[PDB]
């Protein structure tokens, strides 16, 4: 954690507030793609979301309804 | 009004007179047409997806399956 700042103090918010950025800009890019990998990247969003989904489950919440 | 017209080509000419009165009739109660070849589903599809991605709860996760199921069609 601190070699990471040294090399790059630059960061991003955690607790999954990345992976559900991400899956937003990936879905909508992924319009784009007129090729048989469009399905692939729509399921990198889904995939990207198990990390969040994956918190509030081991915290005792809804995952889906929290996600 | 009664519509005067080998006895299988009589019977489809019924049929044809009768799928053209149900044609007549969507035009009349919906005064629209849209394109086929499976052209609103993707539409459909295509913009439930976006709905979706506004929407909270367990709705995201519900309407983006009924948004998939009609790129069956096409």
């Amino acid at each position: 954690v601190i070699r990471n700042l040294i090399r790059d103090n630059r960061v991003v918010y955690g607790g999954g507030a990345a992976e559900i950025s991400c899956a937003l800009a990936v879905s909508q890019e992924a319009d784009k793609c007129p090729t048989l990998e469009q399905y692939a990247m729509r399921a990198f969003a889904d995939a990207l979301e198990v990390i969040p989904m994956a918190l509030s489950e081991n915290s005792g919440m809804n995952p889906i309804q929290t996600m | 009004v009664t519509i005067v017209v080998n006895k299988l080509v009589i019977e489809e000419a019924e049929r044809s007179i009768h799928d053209a009165l149900c044609v007549i009739r969507c035009l009349v109660k919906k005064r629209a047409l849209i394109a086929g070849g499976g052209a609103p589903e993707i539409e459909l599809a295509l913009r439930l997806t976006e709905y979706s991605r506004t929407l909270s709860g367990m709705e995201s996760y519900c309407v983006r399956a009924f948004a998939d199921a009609m790129e069956v069609i096409p």
